[PDB]
Order: structure tokens, then sequence, then C-alpha cells
């Protein structure tokens, strides 16, 4: 009544995360160490090189 | 260098509009180009200082 929803309750998640975080205990370790998950691109994915750079806005490529 | 200097340097990069096309030539015609448009400086700006000069090749090219 007080709240107009039924109030909803979480009772479990789950989630793959960059940086080989897998559970939620370690987001909560990652987080706490003030750890990083960004890094560069894997060459398996693409070739980074090949479609970096640094100016903006240009057509083909990225930044 | 100098009103007199025997070498020079210039910044070249392709423009954004054809940028994307370095990946189909070992070194792009533009480029290339641009780098004998270098020349066009000179010892001095008044370097055949009539008419127009045109390549006509090269003694040696190592890539």
């Amino acid at each position: 009544m007080e709240s107009r929803v039924t109030p909803v309750a979480v009772i479990g998640m789950g989630c793959r995360l960059p940086g080989g975080i897998n559970s939620p205990d370690k987001l909560w370790e990652s987080l706490l160490r003030g750890d990083d998950l960004v890094t560069e691109i894997p060459p398996d994915r693409w070739d980074a090189d090949d479609y970096y750079d640094p100016e903006p806005g240009v057509p083909g490529r990225s930044v | 260098a100098e009103a007199g200097a025997a070498t020079v340097l210039a910044e070249v990069a392709l423009p954004a509009s054809i940028r994307f096309q370095q990946g189909a030539y070992r070194i792009h015609p533009a480029l290339l180009d641009a780098c004998f448009q270098s020349v066009g400086a000179g010892v001095q700006a008044g370097t055949a200082t009539g008419g127009l000069l045109l390549p006509l090749g090269v003694r040696s090219l190592r890539a």
C-alpha cells in the first residue's frame, strides 16, 4: 500500500563480465581492490591497429 | 633549416576521405605524391622560379 507496487525482493543474480569476473563476489572483490577491466582489443577479435585512428570523425576508422 | 638548407621535412598524412585506403597499398599513391610535393619547397621558394617541374623517376627505392 505505502508502495503502490508490491515490493519485489532479489533472491539471486548471475554475471559474466570482463577481467575474469564470473561471480558477484568476484566483482565485489575487484571493486574493493579498485581494479580495471578495460584492456586493448584482443587481436583474435579483430586488428585494433587496423581500424584505430586518433583523428576525430575520420570515416572508416575508430577513435 | 635556413634559406640555403639542402634538407627539409614535412608532416604528411592522407586526407580523412581517403585515409581508409591505406590497407590496399604498400605506399598510398597520394601520400607518395605529397612527399614529392615536399620537394617543391626546395632550397628556396624561388627554386625553379619559372615553369613547372615533373619527376622523371628515382635511382633506387627501398621499402
